[PDB]
């Protein structure tokens, strides 16, 4: 069944007939190109194309395929790069699979799921200890430009090596350049082996924008839905509400608040909610998602931020002004939350670090309003030198993961006192030549972590801290 | 201890001063940033109004 | 009563009947989908030319001009009565909980008038929620309108979950629980924690949630609604409902708005914003035959309380709880703003006369301290006189002693829950203004319920 | 009748072909019974705002003409009882018998039909009646955010009319309905509902009736003031009318200006506040009192619809959060706070005493930065404070607790001519109401010279009196 | 602080000694306040001196958009056929440009900066222009200038 | 700069000053009230300025096209004598009333306003008429179009839309 363009432009085209046509139905152009019949009209089509449109005029054919927006899924784009139509850009020729799965498709049910209780471990004590992330989740990265964003998916992406875990990093509106430079950090960290690409590139046409991150949410509720464990980066949604703005202005459809559609919630809840952790019945797997947006200034009480702060369970927020004096990663413990918690730690994990968050809080607003005068008493000088050192630990270089249960003994270590005495300077190179202690010589204190998730005797663990203590030389 | 005095309330008059001079030429500038941005949400919230109701006349 | 898809634009269908075989507005009519399944679609406009767009219940992907679309003369129906209980229910009334048909004796229209002026009291009397900010400051009161507003993360869901904890499970009448637009995720947990402590029995619950399309999102709310004046009406009971989120009805309207061609109002909202919401709102009400104490949780766009959906709705509520992310972020929880926060019923007549003036005193000292907060910041705190310094420190330990680490925070605070009743809640802020706890650090009084364990907090430290 | 038939509804909406001669404003009856409201006369349709439930309405539904523009039922049947804006009965108590209607729409008193406002309005309120003095055939704006007071202010007031032989009538548009039960409730008890007529266009209601309500107000007093009887309208609130008209105006697609409103959404409340006044001796001196609410958000008085309120009405009560919070109640700020009107509206005695009432505040909030430096000060300054303190003390009044006038001019009196500079500010509130149970009980002839002089009684008769009271009360 | 007493006292010394006329337009005139200005000018006596023209705060906006006009129509008799110099009083000359926002909105103008209308300049400059001196005498025009939210860039 | 702060002061002693240095002089004025332009003209007259300046005018009463227009005329004027080998000089006061003009034009069209609702093509505007005045090369002739254009600001913003534009 065929049908003709009636007029082009911008890559939108009205067609006439396809009288058959579905709702949301994927279309082929005379020269191959793909398109989506959107707006079903009393007498011609609204079609988004999803692809070059130089080549389409007035005149050029179209044909239904009979087929709901799809794309190809499966093992088969491990390790690959892709378009959010699923075709090879990486130039290593075809992607060899059978299966393939709709681009808009229903989220579980109230009944489908159950309550997310398994760490996925990013390898970051800040979030890892305050923030922590579980499989199922919906976790926001949100800041500034070049707060430390992708560098925290990437360093999740990489800590997923031997986990059994499918990473899926989708590049909605990034230079091209960028998203090369991205896979070849992954290479090099030996963990492009799991990981699938998408990317809808900031010169392709606004509908690749706007499909992209639902393109890579099919390729990873693949794995849910077979019982195995995904994590998918949308970095970012931003750039794709941008793109689904230019979208809908150019369909003429009535611009509401920053000229957005009204749907523009509803664009990023609906692809939010696929992202779950599925009941024993329906199979055990999990898809963790990692939305990210850009802040302007810091605002994160903006339009487009409070929609998708207001769909995950929880955000990481980063901030400038963190970043430049010393905080990597630039965690704004105040504002940044995790609404699953501590069902998402390993008992060790949540037992040091239970109230770490809200202790930290305190710490930020205390240490505020201390240097506006006053000669402070003992009980809130404490508090400022216990806060300061455990700032010290949650700082941390990039690409530089921790196992867990390395981190449950760093964070141990300075929530019991154990580095009150040593200089704040010293902190951080205390707890490097703790963990070289620890696993050189301790090792039977940290494999109980690994194997029962549980803390050691903390008799045997004060007296294993202590013995170290002996053996280090302070600088001041 | 007296001329010590005198000197103490002559330089934080001074200051003082100076703080409530600097605080009216802040208030300035803060009234310019205030008055933009009250003139920029009208504008841009009545654009907006009207590109909604031009898609439907 | 046929008729024929002529258009489909998102999720908005018209449809063109037959001269004078025109649905009225707010029917049910379904369509047949090509893939198997109907979609069922409520009539909005009547366009004129036998035309009536009609606002989707589902997905309208996949459909076809030139359907068959049947009128099923009435609006969306929904089962009542005792055999709602326990079970789970979509927007539609048919049960999402996979236990089989629900043998309800009848079956009532989603849409229908407010209750007469003659029908309606003022609820008086309190209800201890055993939250201390709450009791102390903008008590809630038995068969009342109570909403808890706020921005994205500040506390809504959890605070909800709370009161339901600390009020529900002791309860001696009937609950609903209507999911309006939110997560999935949330629902299911409260499934469960239902369950297990089983409240799950006295409870009907409705799931419309942020996943589907706008029309499921704009009329849940009035499915719930519909089983609660049954409880209300017809058993003559106290029934709790919670509405968990009341915005996400406004914005679902605001969604369908520029298809159903009203022209916008201010900030992107539908020109019947306030009408629409005081059409849901009015029914949700304690009259002479029943008592509802309704819970409503409410979203602040952008962090915004002029934001018009928040602003409207402040006018259908007896009591109010100002969520802020500033208190938020300090650490202090429930973030619950101590002088934006209110009640019908906080005045000496109903509280009694000790706990009015308390309230007052703290409020007195938080805003005195609010004022404060510029001066200390430039001028710091050595220059403020000896009255103020000790006002600042008072509202300090005040409004830490306002935070509460709750039962189903227990997993976020790492803490166990506390119930603080009123009598204890008074008297522990009595004594801090009267100055009996001057020489307590200041994060003795942080996440502790009674006075008592604040002193006991402070030998640890 | 010619008929009409329906081509399209929606949101209480219809639009009509047919109904050629029908005026602009004019009443349509539906064929269930159904009320509606001619608004737009277009080309070929007429734009019908339905008055009432249009489910039942539908393409092809007929509409028949009336001939009649908007109008209720009017006099003294409606006192004690609630009615909607087309005056029919919501408290359940049965018909109201009246013979007597009135037209919703009206024209104002011109130029030559008024007198200048000279007769008090007494709030019962101090901080009003001597700072904010509002007079009879005043129109007042009473304005604020939400839970500043605002309601209470106006139920204070009304209760206050009691015996004053003045008609009052409260609006309620777009509140929550049980508020508005509470209202006349706390009237009931106050035993000022008998002269109250109360009007109600609750937030369920079609929003034509939202856009009415004040208007019906407005006739129901409208009515006792061309009878050369006192009232007073109190319309709460304007906000949620002007809302209401916005929502049908857009609905009719008339074009949007700022906040969405139309171009006439001013000419909506400038039309409904001028038809209060104050008649002439000639047209037989009756007057109509407002009281207009406005809700302002996160205090922008400078928002569109605040502005267009206060440039309408002779003066404004502003009511900040801040003062009700630092226990200031009611929370009126009084330096931003206005009435054109002024002295005119107050008896003499007031107008004396409060003349160093203002002074005395004024001299005050200029050195309120100065209180936290407690006898480093000199002495000058020292005594304006601790009098500033005293006389905000005085200010302070309790809920539904009004004041005769002649009690309010002895009280600030004490206070003005120094009285209370030796008792501690915590003790002032009780030695005000401790003074005048004693000047009722014992001295009731220097307050009765003020009741029927309107004049201060002798100065060293009032003196000796008040000093008297002192020596029998303790600190 | 004096605006009717000064506005009467030009209307009185004008009159007196350059034996000029007056006109007061009350562009959003409140009518209260319309009808004690005119027993004021009445009892001072400057009443015959002076034309009083009221476009008021119940009128629609056509009428207040238009009404100073109507007294400088008056002026300009005064002027150009009497050779006077004459006083126009404008009380508010916001309240104008207030109306010419109102009607704007009405005919379906897209709004300008602000939410004002797009012809907020001209309509100005169209009433401004006609107050000035010509070679057979003056208007000298005195007018009250409200100030949206304290901030004279509006 | 600000209202009242001496902005035309500047051009018309400048006007003057280029007595017998054979400068031809251009006083363009959009948007002045019309007494203004006529006090200039009369002030040009008695420091005796006038015989080698035009002066084109387009009052505050004037419909927004010739406000609009008026800058482009008096360059077309001054530009005849830049392509003759001569000398010009051209004063716009002010172009913040032109683009005022400009927009209400623009609006009444219906065309999309932005930053304080002024069209896209706002700064074009003004870089079209000043690139016009330019100092041409030897084989061109030599002959030079200055051009001296007027911003009223507001309250010294001079981070404003339309003052950014110009500087
Ligand atoms: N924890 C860290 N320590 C040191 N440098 C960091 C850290 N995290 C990020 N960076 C650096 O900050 C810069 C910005 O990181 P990037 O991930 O590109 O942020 P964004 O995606 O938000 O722009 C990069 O140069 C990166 O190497
Ligand atoms: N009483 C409390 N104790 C500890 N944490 C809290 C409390 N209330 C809120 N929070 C924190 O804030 C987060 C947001 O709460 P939630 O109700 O899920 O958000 P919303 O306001 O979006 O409905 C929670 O995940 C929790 O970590
Ligand atoms: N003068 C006063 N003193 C003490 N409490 C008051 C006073 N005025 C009002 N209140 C209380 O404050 C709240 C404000 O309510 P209301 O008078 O309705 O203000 P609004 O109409 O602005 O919301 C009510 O709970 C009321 O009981
Ligand atoms: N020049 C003056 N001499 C004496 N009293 C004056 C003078 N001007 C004003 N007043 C006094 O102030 C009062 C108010 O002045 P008015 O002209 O009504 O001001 P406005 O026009 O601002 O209302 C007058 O009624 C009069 O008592
Ligand atoms: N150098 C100067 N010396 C004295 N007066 C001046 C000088 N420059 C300007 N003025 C005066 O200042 C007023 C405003 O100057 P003008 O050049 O018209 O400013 P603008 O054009 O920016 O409004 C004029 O009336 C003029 O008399
Ligand atoms: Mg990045
Ligand atoms: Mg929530
Ligand atoms: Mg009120
Ligand atoms: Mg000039």
């Amino acid at each position: 069944e065929v049908g003709t363009v009636i007029q082009v432009g911008d890559g939108i085209a009205r067609v006439h007939g396809l009288e058959k046509v579905m709702a949301g139905e994927l279309l082929e152009f005379e020269n191959g190109v793909m398109g989506m019949a959107q707006n079903l009209e009393e007498d011609n089509v609204g079609v988004v194309i999803l692809g070059p449109y130089t080549e389409i005029r007035e005149g050029t054919q179209v044909k239904r395929t009979g087929r709901i927006m799809e794309v190809p899924v499966g093992e088969a784009l491990l390790g690959r790069v892709v378009n959010p139509l699923g075709q090879p850009l990486d130039g290593r020729g075809p992607i060899e699979t059978a299966e393939y799965r709709p681009i808009e498709s229903p989220a579980p049910g109230v009944m489908d799921r159950k309550s997310v209780h398994e760490p996925l471990q990013t390898g970051i004590k800040a979030i890892d200890s305050m923030i922590p992330i579980g499989r199922g989740q919906r976790e926001l990265i949100i800041g500034d430009r070049q707060t430390g964003k992708t560098t925290i998916a990437i360093d999740t992406i990489i800590n997923q090596k031997g986990q059994d875990v499918i990473c899926i990093y989708v590049a909605i509106g990034q230079k091209q350049s960028t998203v090369a430079g991205v896979v070849e950090t992954l290479r090099q960290h030996d963990a492009l082996d799991y990981t699938i690409v998408v990317t809808a590139s900031a010169s392709e046409p606004a509908p690749l924008l706007y499909l992209a991150p639902y393109a890579g949410c099919a390729m990873g509720e693949y794995f849910m839905y077979k019982g195995k464990h995904a994590l998918v980066v949308y970095d970012d949604l931003s750039k794709q509400a941008a793109a689904y703005r230019e979208l809908s202005l150019l369909l003429r459809r009535p611009p509401g608040r920053e000229a957005y559609p009204g749907d523009v919630f509803y664009l990023h809840s609906r692809l939010l909610e696929r992202a779950a952790k599925l009941s024993d019945e329906k199979g055990g797997g999990s898809l963790t998602a990692l939305p990210f947006i850009e802040t302007q200034a810091g605002d994160v009480s903006a339009y487009i931020p409070t929609n998708v702060i207001s769909i995950t369970d929880g955000q990481i927020f980063l901030e400038s002004d963190l970043f430049y004096s010393g905080v990597r990663p630039a965690v704004n413990v105040g504002i940044s939350v995790s609404r699953v918690g501590g069902a998402a730690q390993i008992k060790a994990m949540k037992k040091v670090a239970g109230t770490l968050r809200l202790d930290l809080a305190q710490y930020r607003e205390l240490q505020a309003f201390a240097q506006f005068g006053s000669d402070l008493d003992k009980a809130t000088q404490a508090k400022l030198n216990r806060g300061e050192r455990t700032v010290e630990i949650l700082k941390q270089d990039e690409h530089k993961p921790m196992p867990v249960e390395e981190q449950v003994i760093s964070i141990y270590a300075v929530t019991n006192g154990f580095m009150d005495d040593i200089p704040v300077e010293d902190v951080r190179r205390f707890e490097e030549e703790l963990l070289s202690f620890m696993r050189a010589n301790k090792d039977s204190l940290l494999d109980h972590i690994r194997q029962t998730g549980e803390l050691p005797d903390t008799k045997e663990l004060d007296a294993a801290i202590e013995e170290f203590k002996k053996g280090f030389t302070p600088s001041a | 201890l007296l001329d010590a005095k005198a000197s103490e309330f002559g330089a934080r008059m001074t200051a003082m001063g100076n703080a409530t001079d600097n605080a009216t030429e802040m208030l300035e500038t803060l009234t310019l940033q205030f008055n933009r941005a009250r003139q920029a949400a009208i504008t841009q919230e009545i654009a907006e109004i009207v590109a909604g109701a031009n898609a439907l006349r | 009563n046929k008729g024929r898809i002529i258009q489909v634009m998102g999720p908005v269908v018209d449809i063109q009947f037959e001269s004078g075989q025109l649905p009225d507005i707010y029917n049910a009519i379904t369509i047949e989908r090509p893939q198997g399944g109907t979609l069922t679609v409520e009539a909005a406009v009547h366009l004129g030319d036998n035309v009536v767009r009609c606002v989707a219940m589902a997905s309208t992907d996949g459909l076809v001009r030139g359907l068959e679309a049947v009128d099923t003369g009435a609006p969306i129906s929904v089962p009542v009565g005792k055999a709602t209980l326990g079970r789970v229910f979509n927007v539609l009334g048919e049960p999402i909980d996979e236990q089989g048909e629900v043998n309800a004796e009848e079956r009532h229209p989603i849409h229908r008038p407010a209750p007469e002026f003659e029908e309606l009291s003022t609820a008086d009397e309190i209800l201890e929620t055993g939250i201390k900010v709450i009791d102390l400051l903008a008590p809630y009161a038995k068969g009342g309108k109570i909403g808890l507003f706020g921005g994205a993360g500040v506390g809504k869901t959890v605070l909800i979950q709370e009161l339901i904890n600390n009020v529900a499970q002791e309860h001696g009448g009937l609950s609903v629980f209507a999911g309006v637009g939110e997560r999935t995720r949330e629902g299911n947990d409260l499934y469960h924690e239902m369950k297990d402590s089983g409240v799950i029995s006295k409870t009907s619950m409705v799931f419309g949630q942020m996943n589907e399309p706008p029309g499921a999102r704009l009329r849940v709310a009035l499915t719930g609604l519909t089983m609660a004046e049954y409880f209300r009406d017809r058993e003559g009971q106290d029934v709790l409902l919670f509405i968990d989120n009341i915005f996400r009805f406004t914005q679902a309207g605001s969604e369908v708005s520029a298809l159903l061609g009203r022209m916008p109002s201010a900030v992107g909202y539908q020109p019947t914003l306030a009408t629409e919401m005081g059409q849901l709102q009015e029914r949700i009400t304690s009259t002479k035959k029943g008592s509802i104490t309704s819970i409503q949780a409410i979203y602040v766009p952008a962090d915004d309380y002029t934001d018009p959906a928040p602003a409207t709705t402040f006018a259908h509520l007896d009591a109010t709880t100002n969520l802020e992310r500033k208190l938020a972020e300090m650490g202090i929880y429930p973030a619950v703003d101590p002088l934006a926060s209110t009640s019908r019923i906080l005045s000496p007549a109903v509280v009694g006369e000790e706990h009015y003036r308390v309230a007052r005193g703290v409020q007195q000292v938080l805003q005195r301290y609010n004022d404060l907060q510029d001066i200390i910041a430039i001028l710091g705190m050595d220059e403020l006189s000896d009255e103020d310094k000790l006002i600042v420190a008072r509202a300090r330990k005040i409004q830490r002693f306002l935070s509460q680490p709750f039962h189903v925070a227990e997993q976020f605070t790492g803490m166990p829950g506390k119930y603080v009743p009123v009598k204890e809640t008074v008297r522990g802020f009595k004594e801090i203004l009267e100055g009996k706890h001057d020489n307590l650090p200041e994060e003795a009084f942080y996440m502790v319920g009674t006075i008592d364990e604040a002193v006991e907090k402070a030998k640890k430290l």
